[PDB]
């Protein structure tokens, strides 16, 4: 009924980046030069909540930001959309100024009024690492039934504060957030192609491409039609292995984890924002993006210009 | 949002709370665990609508409880799907969204989609929270299944509570507990003033924002004791026995109406409803 445009994208990490040979780690045994390369992880960002760094204050710099290059009205956002994989937050801003530490609420209610969205309806969805693309197809959903025309779309990740630094896990994953806008497009070029998810912790690098083919079968096309693509960051032999899954070239996508690290539901759209800030994704340009939740999903997207800011 | 079966699994222990926003309400008890309940909840309503778990597009889960909800010390879809053996069935969780808001969002998105059979379950084993004695709120625990047919012709609305439209309602919040020690502790507090106009202001905002809808019969949730006989509701819960009392009166359309005492609104959704 309605075409699903993506209008702008941005992004906003933490200002401390930790080297993997920082002291942060020195608790942690058993790493090794090929460890580093198996996870391909360089540096990482951790938020600092001394200096007012959490998953909310960024959101807002973010979402402000957004809001203001896009020349988006705050009351004309239908629906705003946020993902946090953490289950603790711990900032809510001047709606909720004594609260710290909680469970409950999430994100959307808080942040829409922080942000003026007075005619924004609010949604906290949780997918994981998934959570990006379920955000953009609930999004699509809205917009392509004529229920919304503008919608907001969030994820946030501050599991730092959450991380065992006498593991080695602690020195994969870091925090960082996302914000995207949304908005009809009849009139424009971009419009959501197709989307598809499958399901058979998880490692096997068929699932994703899978999900990719049942995706690019949906929209009638193959995979020499699409110009780029734009995967989760879970390690580079992964990409790599979901790349020749479903016969994407290495210049057709990027490895993103070696300055950020493994930003969860932060990787996708941080991946997609470089490639389109870097002049790799350009308009016009049919992406594919795919990732793991335990799920798998992938979206066939027709881009037009998409605002980097 | 066609609604082809419920099923729903209460503890038969309730627990009394003194207070403007207490009551009467079901808790689990002990190591009881969510799942113990939400399971067969679930398998009683794919029985009554003959649907297989292997039949299940999608599966979306409501729970705020922190723990207590599997027997692995972490949201409810997918442990759910686990035990299901829902293979096919795709899932994610609306954390702390209301029922009237989550049906509106999973009938757009299903419709979207083209899934036939979707499950959307509610619960809570609140163990892990601490009551709120001041107001004397608490939730109430159990397990709500809805199997689900999506269409895309729900309508929903969001309105405002009632009395004094100056008044700032003061939400729901469970805040962290910064002293966890030993197994045992709970994770959180449930954290909702005192405000003895509350429960009234919520059914008056029921009646008010059923007026953005035709005129139909209504499923609506009770969290609050108040007024009701023997000070006994059941939260979201309330929903299970209006639905099938609906289903025996042979109707084939009604609004639910939900309370977000996150957001301190009034939420409500079309439905139909299956003979």
């Amino acid at each position: 009924m309605h075409k699903v445009k993506l209008a702008a994208i941005t992004c906003e990490l933490p200002a401390r980046s930790y080297e993997n040979d920082d002291p942060v780690f020195a608790a942690v045994p058993d790493l090794s030069e090929s460890w580093w390369q198996f996870w391909g992880v360089n540096r990482r960002g951790y938020f600092d909540p001394r200096n007012g760094e959490n998953e909310f204050s960024l959101v807002v710099r973010a979402a402000e930001r957004l809001l203001r290059s896009s020349d988006t009205a705050p009351d004309s956002v239908d629906m705003l959309i946020c993902s946090a994989s953490s289950p603790i937050m711990t900032d809510a801003g001047d709606v909720l100024p004594d609260l710290r530490g909680r469970l409950y609420p999430r994100m959307a209610n808080v942040l829409s009024k922080q942000l003026g969205l007075s005619r924004a309806l609010p949604l906290d969805s949780q997918m994981e690492s998934a959570s990006f693309l379920l955000n953009l197809r609930l999004a699509a959903s809205m917009i392509r039934q004529g229920k919304a025309e503008k919608v907001l779309v969030v994820c946030s990740e501050y599991i730092s504060n959450l991380l065992d630094f006498t593991s080695r896990t602690s020195t994969l994953f870091a925090d960082g957030c996302a914000v995207a806008l949304l908005t009809r497009g009849d009139d424009d070029s971009c419009d959501l192609l197709a989307s598809a998810e499958h399901s058979d912790a998880s490692f096997v690098p068929t699932n994703v491409p899978i999900a990719m083919r049942r995706a690019l079968e949906k929209a009638g096309l193959g995979s020499d039609d699409i110009d780029y693509f734009v995967f989760h960051q879970p390690a580079p032999f992964l990409v790599k292995a979901w790349a020749e899954g479903i016969g994407a070239r290495p210049e057709q996508y990027q490895l993103t984890m070696g300055d950020t690290g493994v930003m969860i539901s932060v990787s996708i759209p941080y991946t997609l924002m470089t490639g389109l800030r870097e002049g790799k994704i350009r308009p016009g340009d049919r992406i594919v993006m795919a990732g793991a939740a335990w799920g798998f999903a992938a979206q066939v997207w027709q881009l037009g210009e998409v605002l980097v800011c | 949002m066609l609604i082809q079966a419920v099923g729903v699994n209460l503890p038969p222990s309730y627990v009394c709370l003194e207070g403007p926003l207490g009551g009467e309400r079901p808790r689990a008890q002990g190591d009881e665990m969510l799942m113990q309940r939400l399971l067969p909840a679930v398998r009683e309503a794919l029985d009554e609508a003959a649907v297989k778990p292997e039949e299940i597009d999608l599966i979306v889960g409501l729970a705020l409880s922190p723990d207590h909800l599997i027997e692995n010390r972490p949201k409810i879809g997918h442990p759910l799907q686990k035990v299901l053996g829902a293979n096919r069935a795709h899932v994610f969780d609306l954390t702390d969204s209301s029922l009237a808001r989550a049906l509106y969002v999973v009938d757009t998105l299903a419709s979207d989609q083209g899934y036939r059979n979707v499950l959307v379950v509610r619960g809570e084993s609140s163990q892990g929270l601490e009551v709120d004695s001041e107001s004397g709120f608490a939730l109430a625990d159990g397990a709500l299944a809805l199997l689900c047919r999506p269409t895309g012709k729900a309508a929903f609305r969001r309105g405002a509570l009632g009395g004094d439209p100056a008044q700032e309602w003061l939400p729901l919040s469970i805040p962290l507990n910064t002293d966890i020690r030993q197994v045992g502790d709970v994770k959180g507090h449930l954290n909702l003033p005192a405000q003895p106009g509350l429960p009234e202001a919520v059914r008056a905002g029921f009646t008010r924002l059923a007026g953005d809808f035709p005129q139909l019969n209504w499923v609506r949730e009770e969290w609050f004791g108040q007024g009701r006989p023997d000070g006994r509701c059941l939260g979201p819960f309330e929903l299970a026995s209006q639905l099938r009392a609906a289903q025996r009166d042979r109707l084939d359309e009604l609004l639910l109406i939900s309370f977000d005492p996150f957001g301190m609104v009034v939420e409500g959704v079309t439905l139909e409803l299956a003979g």
